[PDB]
């Protein structure tokens, strides 16, 4: 019960993680960049996400 | 601003490339022909 629910909470708490973009939030990046720019930094959140 | 996904008066009301454009973009200085001149509109 233990080691499933500490991967679960590791699993979510990856979400606040940067993997070398400028925000851990989504509409941050949508919202503050132009798509040249802000789809690379969603390249970065992806490649790290996924 | 004639390139892909750029910024600026051309590129936001005139003349816009997609974020993905395939081709080339050829330009030269032509102030040997085309300045007199107020004949060139833009938004």
């Amino acid at each position: 019960v233990n080691q499933n629910a500490q991967a679960l909470n590791t699993l979510v708490k990856q979400l606040s993680s940067n993997f070398g973009a400028i925000s851990s939030v989504l509409n941050d990046i949508l919202s503050r960049l132009d798509p040249p720019e802000a789809e690379v930094q969603i390249d970065r959140l992806i490649t790290g996400r996924l | 601003q004639i390139a892909p996904g750029q910024t600026g008066k051309i590129a936001d009301y005139n003349y816009k490339l997609p974020d993905d454009f395939t081709g080339c973009v050829i330009a030269w200085n032509s102030n040997n022909l085309d300045s007199k001149n107020y004949n060139y509109l833009y938004r």
